[PDB]
RNA sequence: AGCGUUAUCCGGAAUGAUUGGGCGUAAAGCGUCUGUAGGUGGCUUUUUAAGUCCGCCGUCAAAUCCCAGGGCUCAACCCUGGACAGGCGGUGGAAACUACCAAGCUGGAGUACGGUAGGGGCAGAGGGAAUUUCCGGUGGAGCGGUGAAAUGCGUAGAGAUCGGAAAGAACACCAACGGCGAAAGCACUCUGCUGGGCCGACACUGACACUGAGAGACGAAAGCUAGGGGAGCGAAUGGGAUUAGAUACCCCAGUAGUCCUAGCCGUAAACGAUGGAUACUAGGCGCUGUGCGUAUCGACCCGUGCAGUGUUGUAGCUAACGCGUUAAG
């Protein structure tokens, strides 16, 4: 990214550089794009469930639309801790959240006072903000994708704790030892995001058969 | 000061930082030491060059184990050994580089040769 | 000029002699006294090297420069 | 430390702290009693414990 | 057919840590530096074979210990045979390493040069304000001090206010995320003599190195011995207050000392609470000194090398705090 921001970790995966800005290497990643799409295409044929972790404001809706093409899951807003590790509490909130959508169908809102209906309204509205793309998970995924390492530092660690392979943000900001699969060059713009995101989401489609 | 005391450390520090190259100094003694690590499978490759009349060597390390090292015979305290007290590091997983009258060899090669010498550094 | 052993002793012999006459007046210049003992020590280790390599040059150098020989 | 310092005999053992100098190493020793009495022990405990002031034959009171 | 107590030695005890510990804060780095003996010591080719390794000979009695065998009805025990390991001496070989001997190199160190920053040190001259005292002019009642008050100074004219003589000591602003020095320390200005460091390179030296027991030198303030000086501030000692008390904190006066030149004393939280030298080990910020190149080639700026100096921080270490290329790796 810059002379004051380059991590010495990526030194094997750097080719050249310029006036201030940094130049990433497109050769080594191309092998990993093949290894990634080969592993994702092979995994999707067995019927696994995947997850994507994207909360950056520039790619908040792109990751949302990215999950509709396949039967995977997305995380549009923050991680709020213990999503996968404290799964017992997550099932309680999802079993809770799943029920409240059936609660709204009944005519019990009439017999509740004004303020009480507002709390139930703001209660369900708060869970929708963080538990949107998980309503049809019913279990733990097998592979989890990370769109941003810096902003979602917590999500990358629960995968390492639970022992789940993952994809990361191997551009010069972060540490490459955290994920086995390595795909740099995604902090440039949506062009670097959609070019990679659509490519990997594409491979899931044919793997699904 | 002791050159070989520095040789064992430049290879040790490279593994702690987990690097491939070493750029180790070249001498009559080190070229024999490095030659043993090639055949024994501790290093992938070695290579020589120069910048001045002096010379150097470039090693190629392997990519939860650790490349343990240890020096034994120091300038302040030299250590020798006879044939019957040749060590056996970890039942054979390690080796000892020792200097005999017929140059330097591995302890196993000394067990067959029948001649002890000056142990300089253990490996495991 | 050259950098031979006997030449370094000649320059120190003048550098030392130049400071003795200075300390006769400025005897309280203790910082220079710390530098005086360096050149007195540097020549001591050079002449110590000249001795065991060749004694002929030692006896000839000390004779012309009027240098005190060390015991032992 | 440096081996040259070891040759100076920097290290020595610690001498014995034997808890019966009066016996002079023997297991028992005879002595005449001089004054029998009692004494109050340390603060937490409380009793009148019996003792005897003895003159041993080894030259110790 | 003994069991317990006591005493003595070893072990446990890595609790004197060769094997096998530690010295930032838990006990532990001399206040610092120079250097004698001593210890260790760069690279390359030869010499010798002292150390070291191998093969033989002699010897380290027997008993005991170890292995085997045998004999007391078994065992203890007795007997036969044979050790290994290790030590000394001799003898014939191997020559890497330590060492020795004869020649070579330059990377470590040093010299000669050419540049360069700085409160390095010593000595001698120059400068202003401020304060104090005295001299007078002006003028007339308070001044000064405190949490409140008083002592005290003052109509014998204080304080204040202009003018003037003199003295002593210390150097605002510049001034810091700063420089130099081995430390202790060095800041108003110059000048003289003088030390050390950094870098450049194409003169040269050829390991002439590191550390350092004893020893020696320097070494904040305080204090001492003579001779001077003494404005201000200030142990002690007085006085006025606060207090049950106040040999204190507060206030008013104030001696030694604080200063200079000779010398003694040689102690500090003399701290980075961290000994010195050397090699290796991710980075980020910016401060000097000196080069290189780009550049506006007027410097600047930008980009890099070297030697330093500070702040975050990865691996790793650490009981933890924290250290972290200036390590506590
Ligand atoms: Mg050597
Ligand atoms: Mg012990
Ligand atoms: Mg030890
Ligand atoms: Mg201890
Ligand atoms: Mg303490
Ligand atoms: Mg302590
Ligand atoms: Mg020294
Ligand atoms: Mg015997
Ligand atoms: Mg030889
Ligand atoms: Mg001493
Ligand atoms: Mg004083
Ligand atoms: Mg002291
Ligand atoms: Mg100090
Ligand atoms: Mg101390
Ligand atoms: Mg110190
Ligand atoms: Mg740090």
């Amino acid at each position: 990214h810059g002379t004051r921001k380059w991590n010495p970790r990526m030194s094997p995966y750097i080719s050249a550089k310029c006036k201030g800005i940094h130049i990433i290497n497109l050769t080594r990643t191309a092998r990993f794009l093949s290894e990634a799409c080969d592993l994702v295409f092979d995994a999707s044929s067995r019927g696994k469930q995947f997850l994507i972790v994207g909360t950056k404001n520039k790619a908040a809706d792109s990751v949302a639309r990215a999950a509709i093409r396949a039967r995977c899951h997305y995380v549009n807003k923050k991680w709020l801790g213990g999503m996968l590790t404290n799964w017992s509490t997550t099932e309680t909130r999802l079993h809770k959240f799943r029920d409240l959508r059936m609660e709204q169908t009944a005519g019990r809102l009439a017999r509740l006072p004004k303020r009480d209906a507002a709390v139930v309204k703001r209660q369900l509205s708060h869970l929708q903000t963080y538990l949107g793309g998980i309503k049809y998970m019913t279990g733990l995924p097998d592979i989890v994708i990370i769109v941003d390492q810096q902003e979602e530092y917590t999500a990358l660690r629960e995968c390492i704790t639970l022992g789940i392979p993952t994809i990361c943000l191997i551009d010069t900001n972060c540490n490459p030892d955290l994920a086995d699969i390595s795909i740099p060059a995604n902090d440039d713009a949506i062009a670097s995001i959609r070019l990679i995101l659509t490519k990997l989401v594409f491979a899931i489609c044919e793997g699904r058969s | 000061k002791d050159t070989i005391a520095d040789i064992i450390t430049c290879i040790r520090n490279a593994d702690m930082n987990r690097k491939g190259t070493v750029r180790i100094v070249s001498t009559n003694i080190t070229e024999n030491i490095v030659k043993i690590l090639l055949r024994e499978g501790f290093i992938e490759n070695a290579r020589k060059h120069q910048e001045r009349n002096k010379y150097f060597l470039v090693l190629t390390l392997r990519h939860l184990n650790t490349f343990h090292l240890k020096r034994v015979s120091r300038p302040g305290l030299r250590i020798y050994s006879n044939y019957q007290r040749i060590p056996r590091i970890l039942g054979g997983m390690g080796i000892a580089i020792l200097s005999t009258s017929r140059g330097i060899m591995t302890d196993r090669e000394a067990r067959l040769e029948g001649i002890g010498g000056e142990i300089l550094c253990y490996i495991w | 000029n050259k950098g031979s052993v006997e030449f370094q002793v000649f320059c120190f012999t003048n550098k030392i002699r130049r400071l003795t006459l200075h300390l006769e007046l400025h005897k309280k210049d203790y910082s220079s006294q710390r530098g005086l003992r360096k050149t007195l020590g540097k020549r001591q280790r050079l002449l110590a090297y000249l001795l065991k390599i060749n004694g002929v040059r030692y006896k000839e150098l000390i004779s012309k420069l009027n240098i005190r020989e060390l015991k032992t | 430390p440096t081996i040259k310092q070891l040759i100076r005999n920097t290290r020595q053992p610690i001498r014995n702290v034997t808890k019966s100098p009066a016996l002079r190493g023997c297991p028992q020793r005879r002595g005449t009693c001089t004054r029998v009495y009692t004494i109050t022990p340390k603060k937490p405990n409380s009793a009148l414990r019996k003792v005897a002031r003895v003159r041993l034959t080894s030259g110790f009171e």
